[PDB]
């Protein structure tokens, strides 16, 4: 040691990423440990279900891993996030994926104590979700309270099936079938899925320069609307409200613009200060 | 949708975001997970304001994202202003009540005066205050400073975001 730091919406992700830190793990390492917790403790918010992305900067390398869901053949995509971690894991981490693993496998198979924002998310949730598939969510029919445990063993196998059989373990087999079957979506769709490597978007902001997340992702509207808020010196009315407010109305407008016209070609071009001395 | 910020021995930076799209997806599960939902914004993927960025300048490294669908950038860029141009703690700035717009109306985290309103009114903005802590979005950042190395950094309470270093 060395320094290191975790920042996430769930203490005990921070916890267990701190965890790997501590033991020697690398930035990558404790991401894929944080994604999994995160999927077990924050399970409203993601999860092996969805997808994601992760920007990785090094000292010597910059890197956007792009592991959301395709659309296959309600609206569900096919999940990318254990595709996301089995490829980060091989391409970029250091430890074997069995160890990562095992922390979320834990809180799944143990429990962990619900708080007061998965309560209240999953009574706000109850009239679209509550079916009878979900009865440890909803013990006595009510949202499971604060304090209490929430224990996840269907979850536990499901991660240990993966930890065993690798991404195979969700994208073919047992778990494959019970995804075909809820999500109507095809074993081959499910197998075909693939992660994106993609370049991240590099510009200029305040003498920093800013990497960030590449189409489809909206790092090009995010930096774009901090390079008109830099030269159009909005910070000068920030004790001023309505002036302030009223000139990133007209900010973010541009940039969501230029996306829009866009949707339908170089993303640092598109961040670039010539770029931005034309928008509007 | 979670954002979290890594950074490690060596200063490498990770800033991820991952989601189901809608909380808890669908709401159909299976094998003891929910399924997404997918925006309609073969194997395609949608769009997605999501935006995990990092900014290094000598002496500093920013590790910054949020969740918050279409409002993301909109939550993000008046962050960032204000920390670039000094107005406080990365924390601070973090905690200050929020505002976006959608169309002509400005979603305002708090009850605004009417003085301020009757501005926006003759813009003409109109005002409409969201009951969701959860909708102005939720602020994961870690900062090193490089020069001394010490790293810090800033959780959004929205979402009971906390961080820790060593
Ligand atoms: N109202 C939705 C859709 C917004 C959009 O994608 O245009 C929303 O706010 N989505 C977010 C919900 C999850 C969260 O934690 O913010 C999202 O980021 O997916």
């Amino acid at each position: 040691k060395g320094t290191y730091g975790v920042s996430a919406s769930h203490p005990l992700a921070v916890e267990e990423g701190m965890k790997v830190l501590k033991n020697g793990g690398s930035a990558v390492d404790a991401a894929i440990v944080v994604s999994y917790v995160l999927g077990v403790v924050e399970l409203h918010a993601s999860g092996i279900g969805g997808g994601g992305g992760m920007l990785i900067i090094s000292k010597d390398k910059e890197t956007f891993i792009d592991y959301r869901e395709t659309t296959p053949y309600p609206h569900i995509g096919v999940p990318g996030f254990v595709a996301g971690m089995e490829y980060i894991h091989d391409n970029y981490g250091s430890l074997p994926m069995g160890e990562l693993l095992q922390p979320a496998i834990n809180y799944a198979e143990k429990g962990f104590k619900v708080d007061d924002s998965l309560t209240m998310r999953l009574d706000l949730a109850k009239p679209r979700i509550y079916s009878d598939k979900l009865s440890i969510f909803y013990p006595n029919g009510e949202p499971i309270e604060t304090g209490e445990t929430l224990i996840q063993t269907d979850l536990a196998r499901t991660l240990k099936k993966i930890q065993k059989e690798g991404a195979k373990g969700f994208y073919e087999g047992g778990v494959a079938r019970a995804i075909s079957k809820t999500a109507k979506i095809s074993l081959e769709d499910i197998k075909g899925y693939k992660v994106e490597v993609r370049k991240p978007v590099k510009g200029n902001y305040m003498g920093y320069d800013v990497y960030t997340a590449p189409p489809p992702f909206s790092g090009v509207t995010l930096l774009q609307m901090l390079k008109l808020a830099e030269k159009k010196e909005v910070y000068k009315d920030v004790d001023h409200t309505a002036t302030y407010m009223s000139k990133m109305e007209e900010i973010s407008r541009i940039a969501y613009q230029d996306r829009k016209k866009n949707l339908g070609m170089d993303p640092n071009k598109m961040v670039s200060d010539k770029y931005i001395s034309t928008m509007k | 949708t979670t954002h979290f910020v890594i950074i490690d021995r060596d200063g490498t930076v990770v800033s991820s975001t991952n989601t189901l799209s809608n909380f808890f997806g669908t709401g159909k599960y299976t094998a003891g997970f929910f399924l997404n939902n997918q925006l309609q914004n073969p194997g395609k993927r949608s769009r997605t304001f999501m935006a995990p960025t990092v900014l290094k300048k000598d002496g500093e490294t920013i590790g910054i994202g949020s969740p918050g669908g279409n409002r993301i950038p909109q939550i993000l860029t008046p962050i960032l202003d204000k920390y670039t141009h000094g107005k406080g703690s990365l924390q601070d700035i973090i905690n200050e009540y929020r505002f976006t717009f959608e169309k002509n109306t400005a979603y305002t985290e708090i009850q605004l005066s009417s003085e301020v309103k009757n501005e926006l009114s003759r813009k003409g903005l109109n005002v409409k205050k969201k009951v969701s802590p959860a909708f102005f979005g939720g602020v994961q950042a870690l900062i090193k400073d490089e020069r001394d190395n010490v790293i810090t950094g800033a959780g959004d309470g929205r979402r009971n975001g906390t961080w820790k270093s060593n």
